[PDB]
């Protein structure tokens, strides 16, 4: 009977409906996030969007700024108003401040608008957890994860969405400093860490690319389809 | 089509010993060429090693000290510990400057003994300018006074000298010297003498006379 | 039970429960009693010492709401306070704003307004204290009005708030309010209070008495103890 | 208790706010943190508990610099940690820029608590996290401790977390006036090991201490090992 | 009052005159027109003394805490454009500001100057106040790229003295500030009487 | 004051000004950039009262950069010139007003080059070619007699350094150096500045 | 039960609030668009045809919000008419600050942030309002966009919603040839559907609305067929089945 | 109040052992016209302090409902504790400072003086807020003409006796009569001691 | 019943439970026994430790230098009292540069408790404060209930196992008046070492001493500024 009200604590001290809300990120697409040594890589699964629908209005990997790009789960509704908010926040900052803003920094902001929003009731806590990645550092690769409770934290590599358990799991046996020396052999790893959850054809894993001083780079299908074709060829190998 | 200033004197100096403070000014309150009052202390104590003098406009100068007086009772409540006199020239900074442009028309010089048993004096612009010193004087006769510290307590202008330490009955003799000088070459303030020294006992007051004209 | 939750929640039968849970809250408390002489008017109410620590003169019942209006709050303590501040809050607005001292009248309208605006809401509730108002003046003679929870507020001859209202009353029907002077009757409210206590049941009380007439210019001050005591030693004659 | 503990707004029988209470259940699911007071200084010793290998090891924020000579331990919800935490540092950059000087740990302690303290006060649910502030002013080297109720006390060595009891209990056994830094954190890390699920090395303990003198210092991964080796 | 700082290959320098003056009068010559802000980051003074005080007080908090919430220290152009933005919603309603707010970041030392009128613009070299013309009738005929530390520093007392004497306003002593990778130093604090003497002969 | 001259060429506008900031003595700095990008394909020069410009162009330049970026196509060269015009308007009755002059061109792939002219009093204007401050009095007619629908790209620089040449003749104080840029269906390009010796 | 108010979240992470809404959706009358080579047109169900009720807007569930935009309607009354308000307020804003049309998923991600906004605050029902809505851009052309009561829009081809929306849908996408579509097909495509996404056959006229954007000579005139063409393709739908059942 | 209508003569006080005294004229001189001339610019506050203010009675009326209201709450309490003539003064010297400080203040140079626990007290909260004590007060021109001559007396003997004090501000108020131009032949004259507070006037010249 | 969720709601039999609930919440703190003689109003309080190696809890704060109080009920709802009588404290020296009344500031503590007793939105003031002070009038010592009501009491006792306290009070009244500080302080500390069980005995960690009088401060004794009070306190029986 303590799970009908936000700012009302269970007998064990759980803030019940933010634990709620989490439900609803284990509820969306997959987004896996793995950062080299010069490149930051958002993984995505498209949901083989219906025969009649254009698909350039589920974009799901959107940037903040220029340099700093999120990969979201949960509701999309909550996920574009957040993702708003974090653009209009980074212009801001970037105003009153010149220097641009941090991924730490945009990752805080989205942790704060969170948390406000999840701190009194008539305010539905934000059911989208966002993957903030950005060379922002000025030198320094950095990718972060916003709960939807409101906490962040920076990750090596890290899955959201359903199926991150199996992600999570697979990225922590293979993400070794061997594996992301390269920027290919970083696609490489999140195309595969990406494949244990979304089994299917092309098309259905959408890889935002970002490299050190440069823009987002959605590849193309044909980029991932050389990728796949890299990858079954190295597991002929392996057999 | 009204001044919410007029101009009240009042002479405060200020000079810092090695192990004690002085602060004193003039209890004449004159208003343009009227006398207002002949027993009006510019000189106010605020704890046991921190004494605060305004001259200027009187009206803001029992504001401020009442301010300060209060803002020494929450501080002391909040933290357990009477404030230091390094915090005093802080808070008497921010204070002022939050009615600047309402800017406090009063000259204020803090007298205090710091931690390590030393003197400290700190000069604040109405408008919240503040900064350290070892003797410093304000209101009308600033220029008038000034000068003479130099060349005597800050060997300033002389050559072949020994810059000796400052004691306390030379000082003393020294600032009611220069505060009597003062009187007779201005007019602006007089009719009374009050002087506060701050040691490490406490503060003591004493009263001399000056002229009636 | 349902309605009886809110203020604001008419019953059925068509009556607002919680003011009259505030008049038992009042009903539940001591007697206070305001007698209006011929000359003026007077307040007596028993004030029980709950404790032998009490400072005898600690929460007074009878509050000075203006210089000539007298108030004998009866029932919940921080209740009457809260309108006693009120009053003098209004008291002094209408002297500020007309430049005469507030009708009793008008004085005790305005608060009883101000008491059912309390009954009205749902994040209120009705004060726990029901008090009466007493003043005189040579212009307007001496009215003694009471003000209940409900917020009905109409003059008196002479009423009792408290626990033995009906018995104060019962023993206040057998005075000539009409005619007598404020100095006699001072010490019949001392015997009529006194003759309205259990003894049993509470352990002990401090008499405190009132009064605001023509024997005290107009203005409204507690009895002087040189007569308090009087009144107190006409009680005392009286062996109940 | 069911329908008196659902609002900081009501009153239990015995008086009791049936929402304070839970939020110090609520501290007890954070990792331990551990802080002792000695003449030398303030040491305080906490549970990294990691959960990934790929999460970054400093990500997770359990001892920081709310000033240079103040440091603070959370144990508890990480939402209003940090919140408690920036307000502990904008009230200590506060009294900087007004007073000239270093806030006392009692000053920021009472800062935090305010913040701590109005949890319903109509200027929501309270905060539930406590801190353990750490740290040397003009009176010496001293270790304060927070709940989420606002109660601030000083502590000498005060464990929290959910190893609260235990660690508590080890610490009363453990702790004497005259302590050295040294000794202190050879303690503080004895006492974590011993109520630490895993054992103990580099990576799931951060060790912080702030002597006078010098400034809050946090044991890096060469220090950490060091301190380790003999316990 | 009148300050000087310049940037070159092994730093940025920063020196400014100590004579605080209302009207006729002679208020102090002890005011530091350079303020210490921040251990990595120095303001210099211009204008209302109670003005740069406050306000590069306020920069010096936000800096601070800056640092602590970020983890990293404010980039100098960061400082810039804060006080900048932090004065301009008073322009115009009585306010004078006038400083350069100098300090070495992971972009390479960099000077910046902030006046209460709005204007924020970089560059090598700098001087506000008074003495300013006088301050820059010397430095441009005396400003190279690598001028060593020793040397570069005779370029700021002398460029300081030259202003004070050209400049009647300006005087007391003079204090020079050199800002490195550690920070700022307190390089030397020469008085006026003591200068003449030296560049006398 | 400082310049601001544009050209619309057949398929580009270059647009050009000065790298000298002074205050009211002296040229402070010499590298000074007074021409903002807006955009990949539209440029901001705004002059004018002190302060106002350098941060009005940054709020203009954000919300021109936000909507590039929270849509994923860059707001057309017309639409940019009525935002920056109307954001003025608003603000020019308010309390905390805007005196600054400002210049903006940029490229549309579907319309073309354009430069619109505005005033401190917020009014836009579309012109083949203006110019701002003090100077537009001195260059403005060596636009008008001097200028053709067709400019080429070569003539089009030619024409403004016969335009800043006869600045340096006639301008009281001194502008060393100018920022040329260009606009064109694959960016905004940079171009080197002039210099004179007076030896 | 976690339906109480909006801001309630369901154990399993569900808004039952929104989800009901959508559900609630099904009421309204069926509406649909198709995205042609040359234009989009919307086609909407007239639920009342009492013959007591005049016909006086003729644009019951189609509303034109802008110069190059119009809407069609699915959901409460009140609700479709303070969405429709609020997008004419809304493009109109757009066009007095930029002073070019709105390119329409700007409208369509304002209304859905709208909706968004009131299905977070606690204190406000969500709009039980699904709008399809088309126009024309200088960035993408014609677009048809579905707005749900939730605020997460899409681009599509060709939906329906309302009654029978499943049906309606599914037999569009069995019969939808993609990039071949001309108006006239597409409003033979429309009638089509319609015919069978109603029970009430012969597919009345009066009972029927369709509404046509299209691009002339850079105008974007949007069209509300008058009853005469709406009854011409109503019969050439009853000779083409006829033709059809020729083959029986 | 940024320009006075009707304004007030001179108000002179002179403490003595066992009270202090002040006088005041009747003459409510709109401009240079006297308006009226049975108005009373000293009236008591409580029976242990009393207080009269030059400038526009308007605004001193202003002053006698606040005073009024303020002082009538201090014995509806009942608790014994009555504000000493310090404790009104305080409430003045901060009462129009802050009026002042919003560009409103009251046109009013008042003078509060009373009897308290032995010790007598004679304050002086000029229009803007200035305040000191002083063993005589005497507003606006008083202090020119008057306030002079009470040095002298006080100056050579600091302690004075009721008639003394009497005639002496009769010999300061006469002075004020020849030279001054607004002022009026009848004044109250307030005499505070342990007795009370008592008024009466007024009282003429030769 | 079902009348015990809100102050807003009355009980059928005339009582606001929720104030009763309030007022039960000052015996979950420690004793504190306030009294004054004809001079001096000295309250001592007993501080609780949460651990044996933790600071002792405040119990006697600061309010002025004329006002002290005992804090017996929520830490919460006591610092608040506590920071609102500073301000009202400070306001009256400010405007009136008079010790504002210990009775006013009383009256005002009751009147701002009152507001959370009469109308929804936050709980009553669960803390009952001994408000000792000296004025024009002699010493004060008062009790604030957290039901709004105060009672001016010679030596009253609040808190946990205070009803021994408060006999032993009872006992001694007469005594009171006629005493001096030292005596004062002692009978203060019988009626504190009353309410303690057995075993425990007032030691100098964990007792608090407040006294206000003619021309002394107040003044808050801890640790070894007690112990010249303390000792020479017969032993208990």
């Amino acid at each position: 009977s303590y799970d009908r009200a936000i700012t009302v604590f269970s007998p064990d001290g759980h803030l019940f409906q933010v634990e709620y809300a989490q439900e609803a990120v284990k509820k969306g697409s997959t987004a896996v996030g793995v950062r080299g040594r010069d490149i930051v890589v958002l993984g995505v699964e498209k949901k083989s969007v219906a025969k009649l629908q254009d698909e350039r209005t589920v974009r799901k990997i959107c940037a903040l700024d220029d340099n700093v790009c999120m990969a979201f789960a949960g509701l999309t509704a909550d996920a574009r108003i957040v993702i708003n908010r974090a653009r209009v926040e980074c212009q801001s900052h970037r105003l009153t401040v010149e220097d641009p803003v941090t991924v730490e920094y945009i990752t805080r902001y989205i942790a704060s608008l969170k948390q406000r929003y999840t701190q009194s009731n008539g305010r539905r806590p934000f059911g989208i957890s966002a993957l903030i990645v950005g060379f922002d550092f000025d030198g320094t690769p950095r990718l972060y994860q916003t709960d939807p409770s409101g906490t962040y934290h920076a990750w090596k590599a890290n899955a959201i969405g359903r199926g991150a358990k199996s992600v999570r799991e697979f990225l922590e046996k293979n993400y070794t400093d061997e594996a992301i020396e390269t920027d290919d052999l970083t696609i490489k790893l999140v195309i595969k860490a990406l494949l244990e959850v979304v089994q299917s054809g092309g098309k259905n894993i959408e890889l935002a690319v970002m490299r050190r001083d440069q823009s987002l780079k959605i590849l193309n299908p044909e980029e991932i389809e050389k990728y796949v074709v890299e990858i079954e060829k190295e597991k002929e190998e392996n057999e | 089509r009204f001044s919410p200033y007029v101009f009240n004197g009042g002479t405060i100096l200020a000079i810092a010993g090695e192990d004690f403070a002085i602060v004193a000014s003039d209890t004449r309150l004159s208003e343009g060429f009227s006398i207002h009052t002949r027993d009006s202390p510019k000189c106010y104590k605020l704890t046991d090693k921190t004494v605060i003098g305004c001259s200027g406009f009187h009206g803001d100068c029992l504001t401020l000290t009442k301010i300060i007086e209060a803002r020494l009772k929450m501080y002391k409540h909040s933290n357990n510990k009477a404030m230091t006199t390094g915090a005093i020239a802080a808070m008497l900074s921010t204070i002022l400057y939050s009615r600047r442009f309402f800017p406090y028309y009063v000259y204020n010089i803090i007298g205090g003994l710091d931690e390590e048993g030393k003197g400290a004096v700190y000069s604040f612009d109405p408008v919240g300018s503040y900064q350290r010193d070892s003797f410093k004087a304000g209101g009308s006769a600033s220029a008038m006074l000034q000068p003479l510290l130099d060349n005597q307590v800050g060997f300033k202008n002389m050559q072949n000298v020994e810059h000796v330490p400052l004691s306390l009955d030379r000082a003393m003799r020294l600032v009611k010297d220069v505060f009597i000088s003062a009187a007779e070459r201005d007019v602006y303030t007089g009719d009374a003498l009050r002087i506060c020294i701050v040691t490490k006992e406490g503060i003591r007051e004493e009263t001399v006379s000056l002229r009636k004209d | 039970t349902g309605y009886d939750l809110s203020a604001s929640t008419f019953s059925p039968d068509g009556r607002v429960f919680q003011v009259e849970y505030a008049m038992k809250a009042v009903e539940n408390s001591s007697t206070a009693i305001g007698i209006r002489c011929k000359d003026g008017v007077v307040f007596g109410v028993e004030k029980l010492v709950l404790s032998k620590l009490y400072e005898e003169g600690s929460n007074k019942r009878l509050f000075n709401v203006d210089r000539h209006v007298g108030m004998a709050v009866a029932g919940l303590l921080a209740d009457a306070r809260s309108l006693a501040d009120i009053a003098r809050e209004e008291a002094s607005n209408f002297r500020s704003n007309f430049g005469y001292n507030i009708p009793l009248k008008h004085l005790a309208d305005r608060v009883a307004m101000y008491v059912h605006a309390y009954t009205l809401y749902s994040a209120v509730r009705p004060f726990g204290c029901s008090f009466m108002l007493g003043s005189y003046s040579v212009n307007d003679g001496a009215q003694l009005y009471m003000i209940d929870p409900s917020g009905v507020s109409y003059g008196y001859w002479g009423c009792a708030i408290g626990k033995a209202r009906q018995a104060a009353k019962t023993e206040i029907e057998k005075l000539q309010m009409k005619e007598m002077t404020c100095r006699d009757i001072v010490k019949e409210v001392a015997k009529i209070i006194y003759i309205v206590h259990d003894e049993v049941k509470d352990k002990a009380f401090e008499l405190e008495l009132s009064w605001v007439g023509e024997l005290t210019n107009g203005r409204h001050e507690i009895v002087p103890k040189d007569i308090r005591e009087e009144a107190e030693k006409y009680a005392k004659e009286s062996l109940k | 208790r069911s329908e008196y503990d659902r609002g900081v707004n009501t009153f239990s029988p015995e008086g009791r706010l049936f929402q304070v209470e839970y939020a110090i259940e609520a501290i007890k699911l954070g990792s331990t943190a551990i802080g002792i007071q000695t003449s030398e200084g303030v040491c305080l010793a906490v549970e990294k508990r990691i959960t990934s290998p790929l999460m970054e090891p400093s990500s997770i924020e359990k001892i920081v610099e709310i000033d240079a000579h103040i440091g603070c331990a959370m144990s508890g919800l990480i939402k209003d940690a940090k919140t408690l935490i920036d307000k502990a540092r904008v009230e200590t950059q506060n009294h900087w820029f007004t007073y000239n000087e270093t806030m006392t740990v009692e000053s920021v302690t009472q800062a935090v608590s305010n913040l701590a303290l109005q949890f319903g006060e109509e200027d929501s649910r309270p905060f539930g996290v406590a801190l353990l502030f750490g740290g040397v002013d003009e009176k010496g080297p001293q270790l304060f401790h927070m709940d989420p109720s606002g109660t601030f006390v000083q502590c000498d060595a005060r464990a929290i977390g959910s190893a609260s009891e235990g660690a508590q209990s080890s610490l009363q056994e453990v702790y004497h006036k005259s302590m050295t830094l040294k000794e202190a954190i050879k303690s503080s890390l004895i006492i974590l090991k011993q109520v630490m699920e895993e054992k103990l090395n580099a990576t799931n303990i951060e060790l912080a201490t702030v002597q006078p003198g010098q400034n809050f210092h946090m044991f890096t991964k060469e220090e950490l090992e060091e301190v380790i080796k003999d316990i | 009052t009148t300050t000087l700082a310049f940037k070159f290959r092994h730093g940025v320098i920063v020196a400014a005159d100590s004579r605080a003056t209302a009207g006729a009068y002679i208020a102090s010559q002890t005011v530091k027109k350079v303020i210490e802000i921040n251990p990595y980051l120095l303001g210099t003074m211009a204008g209302g003394a109670a003005d740069c005080s406050f306000w590069e007080r306020l920069l010096a908090r936000q800096c601070r805490i800056y640092e602590l919430r970020n983890k990293e220290r404010i980039s100098v152009a960061a400082a810039s454009k804060l006080l900048a933005n932090m004065v301009y919603q008073y322009k115009g309603m009585g306010l004078s500001m006038g400083t350069m707010i100098c300090g070495w970041d992971k972009r390479g030392p960099g000077l910046y100057y902030v006046d209460s009128e709005g204007n924020r613009i970089s560059g090598a070299t700098f001087s506000v106040g008074s003495g300013s013309v006088y301050a820059y009738g010397v430095m441009d005929r005396g400003y190279s790229y690598d001028l060593e530390v020793e040397q570069a520093y005779d370029l700021a007392r002398r460029a300081i003295y030259q202003a004070t004497y050209r400049d009647a306003y300006s005087g007391g002593a003079v204090n020079l500030y050199h800002v490195r990778e550690d920070g700022w130093i307190r390089v030397s604090s020469d008085n006026v009487a003591d200068l003449h003497e030296k560049y006398s002969g | 004051m400082e310049y601001l001259i544009g050209i619309q060429g057949p398929d580009y506008v270059l647009v050009a000004s000065d790298r000298v900031a002074a205050s009211n003595i002296v040229q402070m700095k010499d590298d000074h950039d007074k021409m903002f990008k807006m955009s990949e394909k539209i440029l901001l020069l705004c002059v004018g009262e002190a302060g106002d410009t350098v941060q009005f162009a940054e709020y203009i330049q954000k919300n021109v950069q936000l909507y590039k970026m929270r849509n994923g196509y860059e707001l057309s060269p017309t639409a940019a010139a009525n935002f920056t015009r109307r954001n003025l308007a608003d603000c020019l009755r308010s309390r905390t007003p805007y005196h600054v002059n400002l210049l903006l061109a940029g490229y549309d792939e579907h319309e073309g080059p354009a430069l619109y002219y505005m005033d401190y009093l917020a009014a836009l204007a579309k012109a083949p070619f203006a110019a701002h401050g003090y100077g537009a009095f001195l260059t403005l007619s060596i636009l008008d007699r001097y200028y053709t629908p067709t400019i080429s790209r070569e003539r089009a620089v030619e024409l403004l350094r016969k335009c800043l040449e006869e600045l340096q003749k006639r301008f009281i104080l001194n502008l060393p150096t100018f920022s040329v840029r260009i606009i064109d269906k694959n960016g905004i390009h940079d171009l080197d500045n002039i210099s004179f010796p007076k030896q | 039960r976690y339906d109480s108010r909006t801001t309630i979240f369901s154990p399993e992470g569900r808004l039952y609030q929104v989800e009901y809404a959508m559900e609630a959706i099904g009421h309204a009358g069926t509406c649909l668009g198709i995205l042609a080579n040359d234009g989009v047109l919307l086609a909407a169900e007239r639920r009342n045809i009492h013959k007591l009720l005049d016909e006086v807007f003729f644009s019951e569930k189609i509303y034109k919000l802008n110069e190059d935009m119009a809407c069609s309607v699915a959901g409460i009354t009140s609700d479709a008419n303070v969405l429709t308000n609020e997008l004419r307020l809304i493009a109109q804003r757009y066009l007095l600050q930029y002073q070019e049309p709105i390119p329409c998923e700007q409208l369509v991600t304002a209304l859905c942030d709208i909706k968004q906004a009131y299905t977070q605050f606690g204190g406000k029902r969500p709009f039980g309002v699904s709008l399809l809505y088309i126009g024309w851009d200088k960035h993408y052309g014609f677009q048809l966009y579905q707005s749900d009561p939730s605020g997460n829009y899409g681009g599509w081809k060709a939906t329906c919603i309302g009654n029978n929306s499943a049906a309606a849908v599914s037999m569009l996408k069995q019969d939808y040839k993609e990039g071949e579509m001309t108006l006239k097909s597409a409003l033979a495509l429309a009638i089509k559907v319609l015919n069978k996404t109603m029970d009430v056959s012969k597919l009345s006229a009066e009972k029927v609305e369709i509404a046509t954007l299209t691009r002339e000579n850079g105008k974007t005139v949007i069209r509300v067929l008058k009853q005469k063409e709406v009854e011409q393709l109503i019969k050439k739908h009853e000779e083409e089945e006829a033709k059809a059942e020729r083959e029986k | 109040t940024q320009n006075p209508m009707v304004t007030g003569t001179s108000v002179l006080g002179v403490k003595f052992e066992g009270g202090v005294v002040i006088a005041a004229d009747m003459l409510g001189s709109y401009g240079s016209l006297a308006r009226f001339r049975n108005i009373s610019r000293i009236m008591r506050v409580n029976n242990s302090t009393m207080l009269g203010a030059s400038g526009d009675y308007a605004d001193f009326q202003y002053l006698k409902q606040v005073l009024g209201q303020m002082v009538i709450d201090e014995e509806l309490l009942g608790d014994g504790h009555s504000y000493s003539p310090r404790a009104i003064h305080s409430w003045l010297t901060r009462a129009m400072y802050s009026r002042r400080s919003k560009m409103n203040p009251l046109w009013n140079t008042m003078v509060i003086g009373g009897y308290a626990d032995g010790e007598s007290f004679l304050g002086y909260v000029d229009m803007l807020g200035v305040a000191y004590e002083a063993p005589s007060l005497a507003t606006g021109y008083g202090a020119y003409l008057a306030q002079p001559l009470l040095r002298e007396v006080l100056e050579k003997q600091p302690v004075l006796s009721q008639t003394e004090a009497r005639d002496l501000v009769e010999r300061c108020m006469r002075v004020l009569y020849y030279r001054d131009a607004r002022s009026y032949n009848r004044f109250q004259i307030a005499t505070v001691t342990e007795k009370g507070v008592e008024i009466e006037g007024p009282l003429s010249t030769e | 019943n079902q009348y015990d969720n809100d102050v807003t709601v009355w009980s059928p039999q005339g009582r606001i439970h929720q104030i009763e609930y309030a007022m039960e919440a000052v015996k979950q703190g420690s004793a504190t026994v306030g009294l004054k003689s004809k001079t001096h109003a000295v309250l001592v309080a007993l501080k609780r430790a949460q651990s044996e190696l933790a600071a002792h809890q405040k119990k006697i704060l600061h309010v002025d230098n004329h006002i002290g109080i005992s804090i017996a009920g929520l830490t919460a709802d006591a610092r608040l009292l506590c920071n609102f009588m500073r301000q009202e404290c400070l306001d009256s020296r400010f405007v009136f540069d008079r010790p504002l009344p210990v009775s006013r500031l009383v009256s005002l503590i009751g009147s701002k408790t009152q507001i959370p007793t009469q109308r929804y939105g936050r709980r009553p003031y669960g803390v009952g404060l001994l408000i000792a002070g000296y004025d024009d009038m002699g010493p004060h010592i008062f009790q604030t209930c957290p039901s709004a009501n105060y009672f001016d009491c010679r030596a009253m006792s609040i808190g946990a196992r205070s009803q021994s306290a408060r006999t032993y009070l009872e006992r001694h009244m007469s005594e009171f008046m006629e005493c001096n500080l030292n005596e004062l302080v002692k009978h203060g500390l019988r009626a504190l070492r009353e309410t303690l069980p057995a075993e425990q005995d007032l030691t100098t960690k964990n007792v608090s001493i407040g006294i206000v009088g003619k021309d002394l401060e107040f003044t808050i004794y801890d640790d070894d500024d007690v112990s010249p009070f303390l000792e020479g306190l017969e032993e208990r029986p």
